[PDB]
């Protein structure tokens, strides 16, 4: 069995800069007598199948942009994106086909470093419709920010909340290279009706101080 | 062009049998190796096996030998992957692909078949509006959305105004709640002005429960201004 190890696991470079991914095989994949390296590279975008980029280690596949190239030989291989574009955000995999069973690397996530962008923050009270069903979800939206790092704190009647919220984050936008994040506070209708002020406090480096969006229960 | 079209997502109980399919077109089906790759949730790519539809020569990974059957029907240009008895651990995305050979790259790939195996009950979502705030905004930009709560299994699809509204839309990855049910929100930012003039409807589909909901999201009018 041949093990494929990619380095690094994640990398972040600016629009138009050089991105280099490494792949290392546990044994040589160069078939010496025919001089081919039996190695391929794939790009996988979230929700999509992989796409072949390179084969024979350095042959670019038909329809793949000029900026993609592979090189190396034996056990050491590199995929290079010479001028990273916003749409190039994806997981990249190497694959050996020198020996069966065919094996893949664990993938390298490539991300765009862009200028800092503060989140636009929105809070949404539970709907009348949901409240009738007996539950209250309060949603805090952090829209179109960069970098990924963000903290969301729920406060209810000014009291810090813990263990009753869940968050979810989008994949980096293929056009604007930003993230958006939702944080959802879930409580029962009764617990919801036990308090008057609900607040989402957002900490992000694009903001000078934590930004709070709040509402009084019932208000519209 | 070369196209590989896989069968739709499957939801089954453990112990049920399953055959998924992959139809190849735009090339000589009997002239190329065709095979299968597993992708576990959040994980990488595992090679499963290949078959040459010319003569049904079928090769397996040692990991997958005895666990699945790979077959092909050349008369209808279709390759198959089957389990006699499904286990919960078979839950994954499965990709068919055309291969350059036994010792080959994978040059064309199908769209994937999501296979979900669970003894848990299939449940359609409830859909709730996330109405836009009445408070004056900053740059003439309002956010609104739909909360899609309490469904199993994944996925749901969300569209806005039947596909007509695509700009500004973020449909978040689902989160698994402690109830064992998934929940997700889909939001969109729109011009503040449009709230009185433009209707916003989220179209939610949950294929596994054959649930479809169209939820209108409108501003709340609570003041004489």
């Amino acid at each position: 069995d041949i093990v494929m190890t990619q380095s690094p696991d994640s990398l972040a470079v600016s629009l138009g800069e050089r991105a280099t991914i490494n792949c290392k095989s546990s044994q040589s994949v160069l078939y010496s007598s025919n001089n081919k390296n039996y190695l391929a590279w794939y790009q996988q975008k979230p929700g999509q199948p992989p796409k072949l980029l390179i084969y024979w280690a350095s042959t670019r596949e038909s329809g793949v942009p000029d900026r993609f190239s592979g090189s190396g030989s034996g056990t050491d291989f590199t995929l290079t994106i010479s001028s990273l574009q916003a749409e190039d955000v994806a997981v990249y995999y190497c694959q050996q086909y020198y020996s069966t069973p065919l094996t893949f690397g664990q993938g390298t996530k490539v991300e765009i470093k862009r200028t800092v962008a503060a989140p636009s923050v929105f809070i949404f009270p539970p709907s009348d419709e949901q409240l009738k069903s007996g539950t209250a979800s309060v949603v805090c939206l952090l829209n179109n920010f960069y970098p990924r790092e963000a903290k969301v704190q729920w406060k209810v009647d000014n009291a810090l909340q813990s263990g009753n919220s869940q968050e979810s984050v989008t994949e980096q936008d293929s056009k604007d290279s930003t993230y958006s994040l939702s944080s959802t506070l879930t409580l029962s209708k009764a617990d919801y009706e036990k308090h008057k002020v609900y607040a989402c406090e957002v900490t992000h480096q694009g903001l000078s101080s934590p930004v709070t969006k709040s509402f009084n229960r019932g208000e519209c | 062009e070369v196209q590989l079209v896989q069968s739709g997502a499957e939801v089954k109980k453990p112990g049920e049998s399953l055959k998924i399919s992959c139809k190849g077109s735009g090339y000589s089906f009997t002239s190329y190796w065709i095979g299968w790759v597993r992708q576990m949730p959040g994980k990488g790519l595992e090679w499963m096996g290949i078959i040459y539809p010319g003569d049904s020569d079928t090769r397996y990974s040692p990991s997958f030998q005895g666990q699945v059957t790979i077959s092909a029907d050349k008369s209808i240009s279709t390759a198959y992957l089957q389990w006699s008895s499904l286990k919960a651990s078979d839950t994954a995305m499965y990709y068919c692909a055309r291969y350059d050979g036994i010792y080959g790259e994978l040059d064309f790939w199908g769209q994937g078949t999501l296979v979900t195996v669970s003894s848990a009950s299939t449940k359609g979502p409830s859909v709730f509006p996330l109405a836009p705030s009445s408070k004056s905004t900053s740059g003439g930009t309002a956010a609104l959305g739909c909360l899609v709560k309490d469904y199993f299994p994944e996925p749901v699809t969300v569209s806005w105004n039947s596909g007509a509204l695509t700009s500004g839309v973020h449909t978040f990855p689902a989160v698994l709640q402690s109830s064992g049910l998934y929940s997700l929100s889909s939001v969109v930012t729109v011009p503040s002005s449009s709230l009185g003039t433009q209707t916003y409807i989220c179209n939610v589909n949950h294929k596994p429960s054959n649930t479809k909901v169209d939820k209108k999201v409108e501003p709340k009018s609570c003041h004489h201004h």
